[PDB]
């Protein structure tokens, strides 16, 4: 294995409407398992996962303060960056903060990640060595002094440190079933042809899980043809995802193609033949 | 202020069975900003009661949702996903084609 | 969980 445990918090200002919109997301890669909606019916720390629901009150309560008190250090936040940027308070902004700890395939913390974003772009990073930070703007740079002046990182990096792998693991135990289960693509080729001398062929793999999947077109031997369409992964709705590639061929030459499908759930590779 | 266009796809949870049950999708991605309208159609009507999920986004900060409602099917009705965003001078349609 | 405070910028 290899696992992350990653949080994603957006907060929206809503001009007219008053107190801006605050979202934040969990995750043990890949797999949601708790949410914060402050426009929620109920602003608080919901699980969204089932292996979380036999979690006790003091969780829950505390978590909801936790993205409650960051809805309101956020809303400070979107404040002041108006002003670095001397910007109208009837405009909506984003200040989007992403955060995760990553485990080595040995068990143990591997790296660890912070970054802020505003309006959609970088604004400040949390160094590798998670002692420093990078503006990437000059308002990014009171923020960045702020910061040290005030020993962010060192908060920052001791959650990123023991906390994040501390609780990962907690995860990973109560979720145990789901989020150890590997599940492999179910696949298959698909003929459409588009003159009349060539069609589509395209290689499906639908229902897998994790989502990391990887579909490749060659033909006879070698490989990647001229054109491998290849679409986004996409969420099935179920937990699952799908995805496929497309390349044209002259009708007749079908089975030159092969299609080759790697997902962890495979003992092996996969070839496809129309 | 950066801003980039929502990327649609219209496709169903199971593969296209005239006649049997299903899940309609509407996967849009890697848009900012983040307030995006998202219709899903059926014969240029509004489908009502369609769902989606928790706002999120990915490692370029960009935004994803996905909108779905159950569905059936047929060999004559058409479907599609309508999306608006500040990025688009109009509304974007895209029908769904049990191929894709 | 989330981390205990965020950063004031």
């Amino acid at each position: 294995g290899s696992h992350s445990l990653k949080y994603f918090h957006t907060s929206v200002s809503r001009p007219g409407r008053g107190e801006p919109r605050f979202i934040s997301v969990g995750y043990v890669d890949d797999t949601q398992f708790v949410r914060f909606d402050n426009d929620a019916a109920s602003p608080r720390m919901v699980p969204r996962a089932p292996w979380m629901e036999q979690e006790g009150s003091e969780y829950w309560d505390r978590e909801t303060r936790s993205a409650r008190d960051t809805a309101q250090i956020f809303r400070v936040n979107l404040r002041t960056l108006r002003g670095y940027y001397n910007q109208s308070e009837a405009g909506s902004h984003t200040l989007q903060w992403m955060h995760g700890c990553e485990l080595g395939p040995d068990g143990r913390f591997l790296r660890g990640y912070e970054q802020f974003a505003y309006d959609g772009k970088d604004y400040l990073t949390l160094n590798e060595d998670l002692r420093s930070w990078t503006a990437v703007d000059t308002a990014a740079q009171i923020s960045e002094q702020k910061s040290n002046d005030a020993s962010e990182a060192e908060h920052q990096r001791a959650y990123l440190e023991d906390t994040c792998v501390e609780w990962l693991h907690k995860y990973l135990e109560k979720g145990k079933e789901t989020l150890l289960h590997l599940e492999p693509p179910k696949t298959h080729v698909t003929h459409h042809p588009i003159s009349d001398h060539e069609a589509t062929l395209r290689c499906w793999a639908l229902g897998f899980y994790p989502a990391e999947i990887t579909l490749t077109w060659q033909q006879d031997g070698e490989g990647h043809t001229q054109d491998t369409e290849l679409v986004e992964t996409r969420p099935a709705g179920d937990g699952t995802f799908q995805k496929w590639a497309a390349v044209v061929v002259p009708s007749g030459e079908e089975q030159a193609y092969t299609c080759h499908v790697q997902h962890e759930g495979l003992p092996e590779p996969v070839t496809l033949r129309w | 202020m950066i801003q980039r266009t929502p990327k649609i796809q219209v496709y169903s949870r199971h593969p296209a069975e005239n006649g049997k049950s299903n899940f309609l999708n509407c996967y849009v991605s890697g848009f900012h900003p983040s307030d995006i309208e998202v219709d899903l159609l059926k014969n240029g009507e509004r489908i009502e009661k369609v769902e989606h999920s928790d706002l999120s986004f990915s490692k370029d900060w960009s935004f994803y949702l996905l909108y779905y409602t159950e569905f059936t099917p047929t060999e004559k009705d058409e479907y599609a996903c309508r999306v608006n965003h500040v990025t688009l001078s109009q509304p974007k349609i895209v029908k769904w084609d049990r191929d894709m | 969980v989330t981390a205990p405070r965020t950063l004031l910028l």
